[PDB]
RNA sequence: AUGUAUUAAGGAGAGUAUAACUUAAUUUAUGUUUAUGAUAGAGGUUAUCAACAUAUGAACUCUUAGAGAAAUUACUUAAUAAACGAAGUGAAUUGAAAUAUCUUAUUAACUUCAGGAAAAGAAAUCAAACGAGAUUCUAUGAUUAGUGUGAACGAAAAUAGAGCAGCCUAUUAAAAUAAGUAAAAUGGCUUUAAAGCUGUUUGAAUAUUGUGGGGAACCUUCCUCAAAGGCUAAAUAUAAUACAUGAGUUACAGAGAAAAGUACCGUGAGGGAAAGCUUUGAAAUAGUAGUUUU
């Protein structure tokens, strides 16, 4: 009894009903069998478009400094909805 | 000022437990680890803030201020001018500073 | 009113060495003798 | 709501105490190993120092046994040869504390205002090639070094193995570096008595005319000389080039645009709002109306608690209640200027007479 | 590096839009220009 | 799930703790997949191999004569 | 003279004896939390 | 160490551009001044070559729903340490050169409740024949009056300073002016025998047109105040942060900690290090050399 006692017990350390999960989440609910239904209302899906035809990378070339937004006499310039709203009158006003 | 302060051993940190056995050792007996005899002890008669200040009768004390004023008296160190003892410092200068045209660095 | 007092003057711009054209001019290789500033 | 103010400002101050508590050690961390790196740079320096005493006196001794000592082995205590210094002291890549930075720009203005650009002809003031005249060639503003490829400013340097081939020589020659505290600017001033164009050895420089753009976060600024008011034009210095790679996306790609608002559905899947920030976060701030009003309700539940009681006051308890409603809806009598004459007569007679 | 902080400026713009999209409603509840009842046609350019 | 040796948090100082474990999953595709064989010690200069070994060599040498020191020993 | 207490022990004895739960749940147990919290420890149980 | 100012819930786990801090771990904007500042270039990773001020995106897990072997489960826009305060309960070491009363001591400690402070508070108070005018903190009064066989314990008036605030219509919402109360006997506490607190058994009066309480056994006259209903800031305590000062420390010092409640010890409560830098190199100790003796 010593040095390694004193750590953070883990599941790799002891058996006879010690659990600890990873935060995977609930996928389903336990049986009185002891076995496990899905419920793929929990289960989670990955929603990725079509990547065909996209010409967009995640890199800018150099030649095209960076530059920021300037809303001079704004405070809060590209969080104003007033902007957003007299912008969206312009360009669409049916939706 | 006065603010010197040391810690006895009855303010060092740690436990007041018994270190070692009275007896069957064969070393030397000891009490608590803040002990003066020890490595990180306490210092016993250490500095502690009090104040350092005496008395002196306010007539002893006038007639000291009396007595240096005559000590300089006697020897032609002492100097009374009229009202008004400032420098003289140049008009031009003086004019100058006030308008802020003189840089700091200049100025002094 | 004019003081006694000398102040700097007005900051002037300095040639820079590609636009020097004086004939007799030649660059240093020693600051050994060269006026500082 | 206010309660929920208190909330954000109470967990911003938490987070924001622990996270000095660590910067707070973790800079006396890096500070205490690149202390103890920087040590091995002079204490090589103090072994040499030492080694030149012992040198000096066994020259003088022995005349003709003077010991070949460019022939001997390394110094194990440091690695380097005869004569040689090590990569580390000869292209001084020693981090130094922030203080030296300040102080070894202090003629040349501030570290982060540098009046001194690369391309501008110096002179060495400090060391053994003092009056040295060489032109810049790079500069380097972490440790404030400068590095000028003259001739005479080359020193032999012990060339680690790590990087060397066995076929190779050990020892090379190599520009050193030197702090920009140990030389001066040159430059030629027009001579306004003789009209002649003399180089001139300048002490100190400062910024003027500066000015910021804040949407692209760049400088432009201008150096002069103290006490003569002589604006130094920059130096001839070759911007970066900038290049189109294929993995980047084209300029005509970038600048189009494919936003339009919306005002009747999301600017994207209510979903995508619980991705990009925590809906159960302590820092949350903007709350749904229903939300609100539930938070408002407890607190009101608990003084409607407070007020309970009323139901079980007495006849008599109400009755006194009820009194200091009217009594203090009365008011307090007001003093008329006719009583207030009345009462000044009072005081000048007895004051006065 | 770089491929990171494009997805931070991904997530910046959109949680920009979010916001700004719920105070606009908010403030379009009182602009007498616009009819939030109506979706068919909602905008009415004031003379 | 792999785990990760129980470690100080400076290295030689400070308290006992231990990182995240690491996750691996091995999938059974539907359809086959051959890696390619590492390119040999010869054609990997495009990654500066050459200057990488002698690095590492002298990275192999100092942790082999660190060992030595930790055994209580010294090279005669 | 000491004796070999620890032969044989299960390290779900110490979870039940010293574990945090064992102390947060408890009149005295929360005392000693605080205790070793005022004191700045960082292992506050097993 | 003290003082001043401000503030009034604290920690941990894991992760991350290893000055940069929360899976967005170096967000996005506004204004002003920019070397006469503040106190006519180059440079977007070869980065952050700009400070101040005002806003702003993000901010995980546990302590902290339930359960559990804290950092898991399962759910969800679930969330408050210490110290300080008041009351209740309440020792012993010790001193008396033993020791019971006493002292230690309305102490330590524990429990409950509460806030940024709390408590207390505008006289049923003190004085003495003159008068003062709530509470709180410090000093003097005072090794005093006094108590005790002793050892020792120990006020108040008044004075000075810090603060100053009065009210019930309380600047937050309360009284129809207080009866099982005042008081007595008895058992205790406090204590000088009074006053004050209290279990048991009993049990009043109605205002200076002299009703009630107090003025140190007790009675009387007089003086003084008006219980059995309440509100009230400041000066005070504690902790954190910042700053100022030093005949304070300068590395076995200062702090326990110049990388610390870490390492390490212990089943546990708990105990608890060493360790600065590039300078200087004393003694002891070891192997040699020179001179000399053996
Ligand atoms: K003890
Ligand atoms: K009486
Ligand atoms: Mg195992
Ligand atoms: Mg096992
Ligand atoms: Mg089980
Ligand atoms: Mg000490
Ligand atoms: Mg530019
Ligand atoms: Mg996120
Ligand atoms: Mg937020
Ligand atoms: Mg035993
Ligand atoms: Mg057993
Ligand atoms: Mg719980
Ligand atoms: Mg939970
Ligand atoms: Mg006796
Ligand atoms: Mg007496
Ligand atoms: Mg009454
Ligand atoms: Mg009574
Ligand atoms: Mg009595
Ligand atoms: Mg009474
Ligand atoms: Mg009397
Ligand atoms: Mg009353
Ligand atoms: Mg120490
Ligand atoms: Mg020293
Ligand atoms: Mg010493
Ligand atoms: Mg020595």
């Amino acid at each position: 009894g010593l040095k390694y006692r004193k750590l953070r017990l883990t599941t790799k350390d002891v058996n006879k009903g010690f659990y600890k999960g990873n935060r995977t989440g609930s996928m389903g609910t336990h049986t009185s069998y002891g076995t496990y239904k899905i419920d793929y209302t929990k289960v989670r899906t990955y929603v990725c478009p079509d990547l065909t035809g996209f010409k967009l990378t995640p890199f800018v070339s150099k030649t095209i400094r960076p530059v920021h937004d300037q809303f001079p006499g704004d405070k809060l310039g590209p969080k104003n909805p007033a902007t957003y709203l007299a912008r969206w009158k312009s360009e669409n006003g049916l939706d | 000022r006065g603010m010197a302060s040391t810690k006895t051993r009855y303010e060092v940190h740690g436990s007041h437990k018994k270190m070692s056995p009275q007896k069957g050792t064969g070393n030397a007996r000891r009490g608590t680890r803040q002990s003066p005899l020890m490595k990180g002890g306490g210092k016993t008669f250490g500095p502690k803030p009090r104040d350092f200040s005496t008395k002196l009768n306010k007539k002893v004390y006038d007639l000291a201020w009396r007595t240096a004023l005559s000590y300089r008296y006697k020897r032609g160190e002492l100097i009374v001018t009229e009202d008004g003892l400032d420098l003289p410092l140049p008009n031009d200068f003086l004019w100058l500073a006030g308008g802020g045209k003189l840089s700091r660095e200049l100025e002094d | 009113r004019q003081v006694n007092l000398v102040l700097p003057g007005q900051p002037t711009r300095a040639d820079a060495p590609e636009k020097i054209r004086d004939p007799n001019y030649e660059p240093a290789t020693s600051g050994a003798g060269l006026q500082e500033i | 709501m206010d309660k929920l103010l208190r909330r954000v400002r109470m967990a911003e101050g938490m987070v924001a105490r622990r996270a000095q508590r660590k910067n707070a050690l973790l800079k006396r961390i890096t500070e205490r190993k690149q202390n103890k790196k920087n040590g091995e740079a002079f204490t090589e320096a103090i072994q040499q120092r030492k080694a030149a005493v012992e040198a000096r006196n066994e020259d003088w001794m022995l005349g003709p046994l003077a010991p070949r000592r460019e022939l001997d082995e390394i110094t194990l205590s440091n690695g380097n040869f005869f004569g040689s210094l090590s990569p580390t002291r000869a292209l001084l890549e020693s981090e130094v504390s922030e203080e030296e930075r300040k102080a070894r720009v202090a003629w040349c203005g501030s570290p982060k205002f540098l009046c001194i650009a690369p391309g501008d002809r110096v002179v060495v003031i400090e060391g053994h090639h003092k009056d040295l005249i060489g032109t810049i060639e790079k500069l380097n503003t972490r440790n404030m070094t400068v590095e000028i490829q003259s001739e005479k400013l080359k020193t032999n340097t012990t060339v680690p193995q790590f990087m060397q081939n066995d076929a190779d020589k050990p020892v090379t020659q190599i520009y050193a570096r030197l702090p920009i505290s140990s030389v001066r600017l040159v430059h030629p001033l027009k001579d306004p008595q003789t009209g002649e164009y003399r180089d001139v050895i300048i002490r100190e420089l400062r910024p003027r005319n500066i000015v910021h753009d804040r949407p692209t976060r760049t400088r432009s600024m201008r150096r002069f000389v103290p006490g003569e008011n002589i604006i130094i034009p920059w130096p001839k210095q070759e911007p970066i080039k900038r290049e189109d790679q294929p993995a980047d996306t084209l300029r005509i790609d970038v600048d189009e645009k494919t936003f339009v608002p919306t005002l009747f559905r999301p600017p994207a899947p209510q979903q995508v709002l619980d991705e990009l920030r925590n809906k159960y976060s302590i820092f949350r701030t903007r709350h749904t109306p229903e939300y609100i009003a539930k938070k408002e309700q407890e607190e009101q539940e608990k003084e409607a608690k407070k007020s309970a009681a009323k139901a079980m006051l007495t006849p008599v308890q109400e009755y006194n209640r009820k009194q200091r409603e009217l009594r203090r809806a009365r008011g307090q009598p007001a003093l008329t200027e006719e009583m207030l004459a009345k009462i000044g007569e009072v005081v000048a007679r007895n004051k006065l007479g | 590096r770089n491929v990171k902080q494009t997805m931070r400026g991904i997530k910046h713009v959109l949680t920009e839009r979010f916001y700004a999209w719920e105070d606009a409603v908010k403030l379009a509840e009182q602009d007498p220009e616009i009819d939030l009842s109506n979706p068919e046609n909602p905008y009415t350019p004031s003379t | 799930v792999n785990q990760r040796m129980h470690e100080q948090r400076h290295g030689d100082v400070g308290n006992w703790r231990r990182p995240k474990s690491q996750k691996m999953m091995i999938a059974e595709l539907a359809k086959p997949f051959v890696w390619p064989k590492p390119p040999a010690e010869d054609a990997r200069e495009a990654f500066d191999y050459a200057m990488w070994k002698k690095q590492k060599t002298a990275q192999e040498q100092d942790t082999k004569f660190q060992g030595i020191r930790a055994q209580g020993e010294v090279v005669p | 003279g000491p004796r070999p207490t620890m032969s044989g022990a299960t390290r779900l004895v110490q979870k039940r004896r010293h574990g945090f739960l064992s102390r947060v749940k408890t009149k005295n147990g929360q005392k000693t939390l605080k205790r070793r919290l005022a004191k700045g420890r960082l292992r506050l149980s097993a």
